RNA sequence: GGCAGCCAACGUGUUGGCUGGGUAGGGGAGCGUCCUGCAUCCGGUGAAGCCGCCGAGUGAUCGAGUGGUGGAGGGUGUGG
RNA sequence: CGUAGACGGUGAGAGCCCGGUACGUGAAAACCCGACGUCUGUCUUGAUGGUGUUCCCGAGUAGCAGCGGGCCCGUGGAAUCUGCUGUGAAUCUGCCGGGACCACCCGGUAAGCCUGAAUACUUCCCAGUGACCGAUAGCGGAUUAGUACCGUGAGGGAAUGGUGAAAAGUACCCCGGGAGGGGAGUGAAAGAGUACCUGAAACCGUGCGCUUACAAUCCGUCAGAGCCCUCGACGUGUCGUGGGGUGAUGGCGUGCCUUUUGAAGAAUGAGCCUGCGAGUCAGGGACAUGUCGCGAGGUUAACCCGGGUGGGGUAGCCGC
């Protein structure tokens, strides 16, 4: 069974956390993870791209001129699509891009991403990110450098760990989330995943019970 | 917008257990005096929709 | 590791959209519609047959009524009962639903001819003659409740 | 805007970088100051003569208020204890800038 | 001599042999453009765009080859 | 070292230059919701939980009929609700509904009644966001914009952004009436000169090379004489695996598109260039074709919580 040694920011070492095989030893599925990540990015997408159809463009109600006689092409509106300033035929309209990806697919993709991190030894556990009640990005940065040297790290800490969240949030590549919002997009985007001990235990309980 | 089923097709066609679309046969409603009982027996019951009409009847039944 | 740039769709998952009416090297000009006609500019309704009596109008309406009061049953076969309960024991709607043999909230009708070989106390809404015979031969008890 | 007329500043950016000069004009509407002997421009004024070397307004970002010790310093504030006034202070020496 | 499906092979299956005019139309595979996730590169020691030279690919087309103009972005890979 | 690398500006990619950002925090006055007060009706002045037979207690309404409306219900067997017209019920043994009726019944107590908050929308204001547009786009409107202009009027309704980092916007001299230029100067650059970022094509010139005034040309293509430049044997102009043009002459050669049996067609459209201009999106819609999960199961919808894309949510749906 995979083990993660809890690292304290003090430099010493507390105990270890077991990583359930069903959660951190799953075989990554590239197609499944790609679908889940694409669905996440589609949900993130703000489909607020709009145009005006010929009926929505101002004016244009009247027929520009006679049907016959003028010697010009027949027009029914100065806002017809071919006209300059006319409506857009098949232009964008606001739309919701989110997808109803199955819960099992989403959870399996997240578990596969975390399993890949575990297999590559990219998962770390820490009692906390800084010692004390005052946040310190200096201390958080030193501790994260001790833990890993990769550019991007997903910091998974509890909501009440506001000290750690504030301490670590302004580091360039560090991304901070809670164990309940853990997701394959962030896990894959991050080279390492630094769980708090409380966050890791919460995730394991939520996914095992 | 849900695809509305065609009312007449739904009232005139049925699907069996294996999915065969079945129908009744015409010329058995009235003017039956001159029709021999062999003909009305032929027209009795249900028959499978012809393969030619199966596509459109499926279209009408599903939407 | 697996980063985001390592994610790709399954082979054969994604297919290019058929962008029609883009030059003659693809489905160009008429865009697969052919030359003039109704279908050159719109879709013909499915129920339309050229003006002759459509099939759905020249064929008689199916006989009968629907009986809005019909009491349909969710059926269980004694073969499924054997597979689900190899050891025997009491069987009812609750554990039929648990084993996934019937819908959760429905009138269960037990029945079967698939060699019931377990003593089972089966309690369903109704039973068939063969259901009762199989239950009795296996040594169980059928109860309509 | 932390840089007023009459206080000497150090040009920390531009062609005249490292040049000290007294602020002649301040343009808060456009965040520019007219510093003396800074950002010289050869203007072809009619006057009959030739070019006159005037001063063009340099962006207030490109200068720093010189400390009492002559070193450039960011401008903070400290609330006075006598009048409650808010006097400009130097981030370097903490003296009245 | 060069290019596009099926067959044999013994072994990693890429080699050899049997194959193709095309309108409507169907199928397959791609070129170019823009916007983007992530990765990685180039750029006031000059990006894009534009006009060329020299070439290149079976095609759409190509140009991390190059000159001029230019002045701030752009390329590549894999996905959306 | 940043508990502050959000976003902008600044002479070109700035966390540390500036506005700011995370966050030390702030309101005299005015307007919005809180706690305690003054202020406002009902009781102790026998009700209050039990006892018990008999009398009295919501109308032009309910019902019904005619003609309509609306319900899945298009008048149908036509209930419930309802407009108008007419006719018109007592007091709980009442009346109404359950899509007639004895009623076994059940439910509820209309017409005299009336009265509450919890869900839709954005003119306007604030803070934001965008695999939205980026000046023929995006609002008609980045510019005098509902302006100019058109119409009697209702009404219709535009076009027009970019010098530079900074006007440093070219002093002075010269040609010219000016305009516009040439020197000079500014500027990194006037290959940035208020006609101004880059500066395409169409279109219009000027210079040079070849060609062309005996010639019948869908204007090209295949040969192809004759007229300049890139490397060298050789030593100097004739060659070459070489490398672009210009085209005497010869052969072949009936535009493109649409639409047609068939068009170069004397059938349609196109004067040219540039820009724009046409299978797109919504929905657990329907029918067919790779992936998760099963093991007979898959799924959730609304909704709840999450500062997200995450977790819950079994109603239902489809298989069975």
């Amino acid at each position: 069974t995979l083990k993660v040694d809890v690292k304290t920011p003090a430099g010493k070492t507390d105990g270890s956390v077991e990583l359930p095989a069903e959660l951190f030893d799953v075989e990554p599925n590239i197609a499944l993870m790609h679908q889940v990540v694409t669905a996440q990015l589609a949900a993130k997408r703000q489909g607020t791209h709009s145009t005006k159809t010929r009926g929505e463009v101002s004016g244009g109600g009247k027929k520009p001129y006679r049907q016959k006689g003028t010697g010009r092409a027949r027009q029914g509106s100065t806002r017809a699509p071919q006209f300059t300033g006319g409506g857009t035929v098949h232009g964008p309209k606001p739309r919701d891009y989110s997808q109803r990806t199955p819960k099992k697919m989403i959870a399996a993709a997240l578990r596969g991403a975390l399993s890949d991190r575990a297999r590559n030894d990219r998962i770390h556990a820490v009692t906390e990110l800084v010692e004390g009640q005052t946040p310190s990005t200096k201390s958080a940065k030193t501790f994260l450098g001790t833990l890993t040297e990769n550019k991007k790290v997903l910091v998974v800490i509890g909501r009440t760990d506001e000290v750690g969240a504030k301490s670590v949030r302004n580091l360039p590549g560090v991304h901070v989330i809670s164990p309940d919002q853990l997701n394959t997009y962030d896990v894959l985007n991050a080279d390492d995943v630094v769980f708090s001990v409380e966050a890791l235990n919460a995730y394991i309980s939520a996914n095992s019970k | 917008p849900k695809a509305k089923t065609h009312s007449g097709a739904s009232k005139r066609f049925r699907r069996t257990g294996t999915g065969k679309i079945v129908r009744q046969k015409a010329n058995r409603r009235h003017l039956l005096e001159h029709k021999p009982t062999k003909r009305t027996r032929r027209l009795d019951g249900r028959t499978t929709v012809s393969a030619a009409d199966n596509s459109r009847i499926n279209k009408l039944l599903n939407g | 590791v697996i980063k985001l740039h390592d994610l790709k769709p399954a082979p054969g998952e994604k297919k290019a959209k058929t962008r029609v009416g883009r030059g003659e090297g693809s489905k160009g000009k008429t865009a697969g519609r052919g030359t003039k006609g109704t279908k050159a500019r719109k879709n013909v309704p499915v129920m339309f047959e050229g003006g002759q009596m459509p099939i759905h109008m020249r064929l008689p309406k199916l006989k009968g009524f629907k009986n809005r009061f019909r009491t349909e049953y969710q059926v269980v076969n004694v073969g499924d009962i054997n597979k689900a309960f190899p050891q025997g024991g009491t069987v009812g709607v609750d554990e039929l639903v648990a084993k996934g043999l019937v819908r959760k909230n429905s009138l269960v009708k037990v029945l079967g001819d698939g060699k019931l070989t377990v003593k089972v106390d089966v309690t369903a809404n109704k039973f068939s003659g063969s259901a009762r015979e199989a239950i009795t031969a296996a040594g169980g008890s059928a109860t309509e409740l | 805007m932390k840089v007023h007329k009459g206080d000497t500043v150090l040009v920390i950016s531009g062609k005249d970088k490292g040049a000290k000069g007294k602020v002649l004009v301040a343009y808060p509407d456009r965040n520019k100051v007219l510093v003396e002997g800074v950002n010289r421009i050869k203007k072809h004024t009619a006057v009959s003569g030739g070019i006159v070397t005037q001063e063009a307004p340099i962006h207030v970002s490109n200068v720093m208020v010189v400390d009492s010790d002559g070193k450039p310093t960011r401008v903070g504030y400290r609330i006075d204890d006598e009048t409650g006034k808010k006097v400009r202070i130097a981030k370097t020496n903490g003296k009245d800038i």
